[PDB]
């Protein structure tokens, strides 16, 4: 397992330098060494959402929770994942189903950013 | 940015 994480770490560098192509292909081999590491995949899903392309980015986000369903303990980023989906249709200003994602994000997991996105969200469709 | 595990 140890080259998988390695792999994920220079994807993670070079994400964070906006360097999208270099990360994809570094996650991709990072997934083909740990295949039922669901974080591989919603890192690839952040790439995706950070290019702007929202429906790749859910699209990936569904898949890491299927991989994650399977082991039983990933409750926490499954969390994240479905806190990712909600993100996606928060930029969008898609707000009830950015709402709507953030209730499944805390249900697994209660965490004080999410819970605050969503109320962002809230007071915005509210208003609306 | 989205955040990286
Ligand atoms: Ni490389």
């Amino acid at each position: 397992g140890k080259q998988a994480l390695k792999e994920k770490e220079l994807g993670n560098d070079a994400y964070k330098k906006k360097d999208f192509d270099t990360a994809l292909k570094h996650y991709d081999k990072a997934k083909e060494l740990d295949p039922t590491n669901m974080t591989y995949i919603t890192n690839q899903a952040a790439v995706y959402f950070e290019k702007g392309d929202y429906n790749k980015c859910r699209e990936l986000c569904e898949k890491a929770i299927e991989v994650g369903r399977e082991n039983r303990e990933d409750y926490r980023q499954i969390a994240k994942a479905y806190a990712r989906i909600g993100n996606s249709y928060f930029k969008e200003e898609k707000y009830k189903d950015a709402i709507h994602f953030y209730n499944k994000s805390l249900a697994e997991h209660r965490t004080p950013d999410v819970l605050k996105k969503c109320q962002q969200a809230e007071k915005i469709l509210k208003e609306q | 940015m989205e955040e990286v595990d």
